[PDB]
């Protein structure tokens, strides 16, 4: 069957491809969380005045 | 034959690698750092006027307008501001369970079982919004599109494939197949140049825009995908399954990183979205109230409860100033 | 898009004459309409104006109770009843088409106007009356209110239109900053409350005409006085 | 307080609404069917018995009633992830054709096509979003049924069945075997019908169970039930 | 009903 | 007599004690739980605010009878009759409407669609208030306060002939409030049952005909309650039109607890209507 050449081939492409460490990965999450932190309007509420769904 | 031996000895091989980079955990790692603190939110707008079921809306990229599907065949475009409707589309067909909005503001899309994704122009010098493409081809239900650009879109469908299509010719520019099950939701990677799709066979794959081809495929759910969302880096996605379970997923280290589940919770997943930070992951459910995660704690942070009945679609604006969340009951709220 | 007038003529005063105009091309009942004079040597001077469903209806205080406006939704049609016409009721009408939402362009059509002679709190100022220019070179037009039209929720609403010479006035800048569809990136607006500057860079042979700024934030519908372009 | 065209875009939102508001009263007064059933059991002929690349809404009127019948026959991707768009629906009709007990599937699997439609009809009529929603089922190919059964039993495909192979009995055992099927007798209601080509009273039996759903929903509605 | 009345 | 007294203003103070409380613990569940999304919740608040209202004036009349006078001057007696005959019709007219409701829905299904609507609720609603004003008003104008052997008297007073006014009134009130509800109440609910005999999820298995039996015994409760407590006022109103009988205690005891059976109306329509319905008690076992 062409389809199981298909599927081997697609596996073929999928394992030749570098990885970065798993902790790396989680470090470099914590860095984007903390660098945009303030920007985030939802995680630190902003003044009434800041925000336009005021009523 | 030995096809198949060849197919398991790769998985085998890729589970291996995968293990060996899974040196250490996100949830060990981020002990160090402490907690958001009790996230509440209050609804600021009640978007009503559907009176009927809603199935979903996206956010403008002005983070003022949204579009909204209902099942009564209409299209609503709200000022989320000033609560006033700006357009009401009737849809030709009224079974509609997708929609988007085009990032620069001109064009409508949506689908459902009809299996056409209809694109309405808003922008017209007739004073009236028209139908200005509908693209055919799947086989199957529409259940989520995107735009990538003015003439550019991505339709995910129940025939098990993802479409990338020419608005203008109306023609498939390119096809994504390997998909067992219904493809349920998909997301665009902020740099356009990839984008992610999860399927009813418990699993979501990462596409190549250009190259029309699968990079890699993720699994970890016990059930169907329901709704998938780009971590704004653009190097994870979380995924929201029927499992009663949302999983996080590193594009770069090829493994789920984190699991965002408690025993309360029972039903399944029907929305994920982050917060403009990433440091919140949002997950509307069917037990009528949408939870608020602490996307690198995995602890629940907060409760946003008020809908009456499912939980179907929920957004938060580029700017991060809000989040919207419709539900079965024929209501949008907007909370802050 | 089309509107047409039809109506005009020569009358004595005290009569009365109804001026109708026909739409074509764009979905009529959705847009509200607006009648705009032109003095015989004067500037524009809004008249009165129909909303989308005839909800709501504004006049001049020049043409209170001698005009009525209304609109016929199925024939397309819009109507200008005028009784006891006064020898300053000659002018060349037009209407104009608005439509109104967060982010439309009103104002954004005028129709070609009909001639009428009869043989018996916001000021806005343009400082000059006449500009000589040349192809080339950026011009600037100023335009002062006497309140201030930047509103609480942040819209400036002055709009610049431009006549050219035997031709309907078109939309050129919506809100002091946004270019109407079709108008080429070289106009620009720009300004803080009460005073208000439109830019032509590289004037063209095309853009001689007369221009003028009108204010939509209360409904007296003031316009300017007409600052004019030769060469 | 708002500028002009504030006021202005009110009124225009206020015309939405309004229309909005027509729209759902209008669509209020219509009856929504769910048209079910199999490749050959005879969709084909209940629709041209009722009037006159997806879903396929077919319009009709009877007695001044407006019927949308929905068929979702297209649809080959999986029903579970797509049925609760139905869940609202007044009735199912259920359509099989009774020609077909003895018939094998068109994949020659030694699957019985009678037995398919059984396990069909079970699985939309214990459904969790069909739980009080009746269902209208059709048994379509009388006359047919009655020239194949003459000569082969009603034993092909119920080995155990204890009766004479004629019409009236077998078509009798065939309607109670798929009523049986109903778990929730007591809330759930199952109409069934005889018809196979030319019957034109197939619209009055939808009028009749239809009517009786609308009395259910009223007293519901009205707090008696 | 009727005791003023 | 201390025990007559005793008795007609415990009599007069429970019935307007259950009156009260029962009427605006239904006006509050609809209120807050329920909310007016349905015609029938819309009726339902319109009959326990009438109800209420109606059930209101029994202290006023209950002092009256024991002082055996009207220490209240002129405007309150004008406020106080016109309140009493205004929402006897009202609550009239809307247990009228609700059968009429009741027998649209179940025999005429398909125009239920077209007319059962929250809008046309309202409009009925609007429409009972302003045809109560025709007895409302005509009683506020000629109500009076009289002077009888040194006792303030809140009756009412009639223009010339004779009377021709009074027995013009009662005729009116007993045929407008006795004879034409009772008549539409049991047309329309006999029809209703009649046809709810042959729907068929309404038949067949046992717990279907529990179903029928209880729905059939709701509605002749319902009827029964409302002629029991309606009948024996008017019919003694009636004889005392016609002739004269001795003032004797047991008059006494009759005229008072004949009109406290009439206002005892009030008092069961909340429990017959709002608390004994399917969605109350569905609201209710939700808490
Ligand atoms: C006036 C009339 C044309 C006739 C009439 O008798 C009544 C009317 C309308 O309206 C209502 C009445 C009620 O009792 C119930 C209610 C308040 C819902 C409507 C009746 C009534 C009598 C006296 C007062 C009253 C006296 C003082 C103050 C306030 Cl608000 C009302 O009202
Ligand atoms: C002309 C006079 C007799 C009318 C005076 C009574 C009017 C003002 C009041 C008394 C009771 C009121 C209504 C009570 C409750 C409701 C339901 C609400 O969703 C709409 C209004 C409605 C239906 C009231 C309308 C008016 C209303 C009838
Ligand atoms: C249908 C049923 C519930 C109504 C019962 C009617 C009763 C309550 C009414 C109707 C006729 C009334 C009585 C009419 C005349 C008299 C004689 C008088 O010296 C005492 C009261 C008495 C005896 C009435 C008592 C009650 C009374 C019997």
């Amino acid at each position: 069957i062409a389809q199981a050449r298909k599927l081997v081939e697609q596996l073929k492409m999928e394992a030749n491809i570098d990885r970065i460490k798993v902790s790396k990965a989680a470090a470099d999450l914590m860095a984007y969380c903390e660098a945009h932190a303030k920007e985030d309007p939802l995680l630190t509420p902003v003044p009434a005045s800041e925000n336009p769904f005021r009523e | 034959d030995q096809l198949r031996q060849e197919a398991e000895q790769l998985k085998n091989q890729i589970r291996d690698a995968r293990k060996a980079c899974a040196d250490a955990t996100l949830s060990q790692i981020t002990n160090n750092i402490d907690p958001v603190g009790r996230i509440q939110m209050r609804t600021r707008r009640t978007l009503r006027g559907h009176l009927a079921k809603i199935y979903a809306m996206h956010w403008g990229t002005d983070s003022r307008l949204l579009v909204s599907a209902s099942q009564d065949g209409k299209l609503i475009i709200w000022d989320s501001y000033t609560t006033n409707k700006v357009h009401a589309i009737p849809l030709r067909s009224s079974w509609v369970m997708t929609c988007a909005y085009a990032p620069s503001g001109n064009y409508v899309a949506c689908g459902g079982l009809d299996n056409i994704c209809s694109i309405y122009n808003l922008k017209t010098r007739e004073g009236n919004v028209r139908v200005s493409r509908e693209l055919a081809g799947h086989t199957g239900y529409l259940s989520c599109c995107r735009f990538l650009d003015d003439n550019q879109i991505v339709t995910s469908s129940g025939d098990t494939t993802c479409a990338l299509w020419d608005i203008e010719t109306g023609q498939q520019t390119t096809t994504f197949t390997g998909h067992t099950g219904d493809v349920m939701s998909l997301s665009l990677a902020p740099d356009t140049r990839l984008f992610v799709s999860g399927a009813c066979d418990a699993s979501a794959k990462l596409w190549d825009v250009r190259e029309g081809m699968c990079r890699q495929t993720f699994t970890g759910h016990e059930s169907d995908i329901n709704a998938i969302c780009f971590f704004p880096n653009g190097n994870a996605f979380a995924t929201g399954s029927d499992d009663a379970t949302c999983r996080l997923f590193d594009l770069r280290a090829d493994q789920e990183l984190m699991t965002y589940s408690h025993d309360n919770i029972i039903c399944g997943i029907t929305s994920v979205s982050f917060s403009k930070s990433g440091r919140l992951l949002l997950a509307g459910y069917d037990d009528f109230n949408c939870n608020v995660w602490d996307a690198l704690k995995a602890d629940r942070a907060g409760v946003l409860a008020g809908h009456d009945n499912r939980v179907s679609c929920l957004g938060v604006t580029d700017d991060g100033m809000a989040v919207a969340t419709g539900s079965w009951d024929s209501f949008l709220k907007i909370w802050n | 898009v089309q509107l047409v007038e039809s109506g005009g003529g020569l009358v004595q005063p005290g009569g009365s004459r109804k001026l109708s105009c026909s739409a074509s091309g764009f979905a009529f009942s959705s847009f509200g309409m607006h009648w705009v004079r032109q003095a015989p040597e004067k500037g524009l001077e809004w008249v009165a104006y129909i909303s989308s469903g005839s909800g709501t209806i504004y006049y001049a205080d020049t043409v209170k109770g001698r005009f009525t406006i209304s609109r016929d939704d199925p024939k397309n049609t819009l109507f200008l009843q005028m009784t006891s016409l006064r020898s300053e009721d000659t002018a060349m009408y037009y209407c104009v088409r608005s439509i109104y939402y967060y982010g439309s362009s009103p104002f954004d059509f005028w129709g070609q106007g009909t001639t009428l002679t009869v043989s018996a709190d916001i000021v806005m100022t343009q400082a000059t009356s006449s500009v000589p220019v040349t192809p080339g070179e950026s011009v600037s037009i100023s335009c002062r209110s006497s309140k201030s039209l930047l509103h609480s929720n942040g819209n400036t609403y002055l709009y610049w239109f431009l006549q050219r010479p035997g031709q309907s006035p078109q939309l050129l800048i919506y809100r002091m900053s946004n270019l109407a569809s079709g108008v080429p990136d070289r106009f620009s607006g720009s300004g803080s409350g009460t005073a208000f500057t439109l830019t032509i860079s590289r004037l063209e042979a095309e853009d001689v005409g007369v221009y003028y700024c009108m204010q939509h934030l209360e409904y007296p519908l003031t316009f300017g006085a007409g600052t004019k372009l030769e060469l | 307080t708002l500028s002009a065209e504030d006021k202005a875009a009110v009124e225009r939102s206020k015309m939405i609404d309004r229309n909005l508001r027509e729209d759902g009263e209008k669509a209020a007064r219509e009856v929504k069917l769910l048209l079910l059933g199999a490749g050959e059991s005879g969709k084909s002929t209940i629709v041209k018995q009722m009037k006159i690349t997806g879903i396929v809404e077919t319009h009709f009127t009877f007695k001044d009633l407006h019927f949308k019948m929905f068929d979702v026959g297209a649809q080959r991707s999986e029903r579970k992830k797509w049925i609760h768009c139905f869940e609202g629906v007044t009735a199912i009709i259920f359509c099989v054709a009774l020609s077909d007990y003895d018939l094998v599937l068109a994949e020659d699997e030694e699957m019985n096509r009678m037995h398919e439609s059984m396990k069909l009809f079970d699985s939309i009529c214990n459904n969790k979003w069909f739980t009080d929603t009746s269902i209208i089922l059709f048994l379509n190919k009388k006359d047919l049924f009655e020239e194949k059964i003459k000569k082969s039993p009603l034993t092909i495909c119920y080995p155990e069945y204890a009766g004479s192979n004629t019409y009236e009995e077998a078509a009798a055992y065939i309607q109670c075997q798929f009523e049986d099927l109903n778990k929730r007798k007591d809330t759930k209601e199952i109409y069934t019908h005889f018809t196979c080509s030319t019957d034109t009273k197939n619209v009055q039996f939808v009028f009749d169970a239809v009517t009786d759903v609308i009395i259910k929903n009223n007293l519901k509605d009205c707090g008696l039930f | 009903y009727x005791g003023f009345x | 007599s201390m025990i007559t007294a005793i008795t007609i203003m415990a009599l007069y103070s429970i019935v307007c004690v259950v009156g009260l409380f029962g009427n605006f613990l239904v006006m509050y569940v609809i209120v807050r739980y329920t909310k007016m999304k349905t015609a029938t919740n819309i009726y339902i608040f319109n009959l326990a605010l009438a109800d209420a209202l109606a059930t209101s004036t029994l202290p006023f009349q209950s002092v009256n009878y024991l002082m055996g006078t009207w220490p209240f001057g002129t405007i309150l007696c004008k406020i106080v009759i016109s309140i009493d005959y205004y929402n006897m019709f009202t609550s009239i007219f809307t247990l009228c409407t609700m059968s009429v409701d009741r027998y649209i829905a179940v025999c005429h299904p398909v125009k239920a669609l077209d007319f059962r609507t929250p809008r046309n609720a309202k409009i009925i609603n609007v429409c009972n208030w302003i045809l109560s004003s025709a007895i409302g008003l005509p009683v506020m104008f000629m109500a009076t306060t009289k002077y009888r052997q040194g006792s303030i008297d809140c009756t009412l007073t009639f223009s010339h002939p004779t009377w021709y006014w009074e027995n013009l009134l009662k005729i009116c009130v007993f045929i407008f409030a006795f004879i034409m509800p009772v008549l539409i109440i049991t047309v329309c609910y006999g029809l209703m049952i009649l046809r709810l005999k042959s729907v068929r999820m309404l038949s067949g298995s046992k717990e279907k005909d529990r179903n029928l039996r209880r729905i059939t015994r709701m509605v002749l409760v319902v009827v029964a309650v409302f002629i029991v407590c309606w009948t024996p006022i008017h019919i003694y109103v009636i004889i005392k039109a016609l002739v004269t009988i001795p003032e004797t205690t047991f008059q006494t005891v009759s005229w008072h607890f004949c009109i406290a059976l009439g206002y005892t109306n009030s008092c069961l329509n909340p429990v017959l209507y709002a608390f004994l319905d399917e969605n109350f008690k569905r609201c209710f076992r939700e808490f």
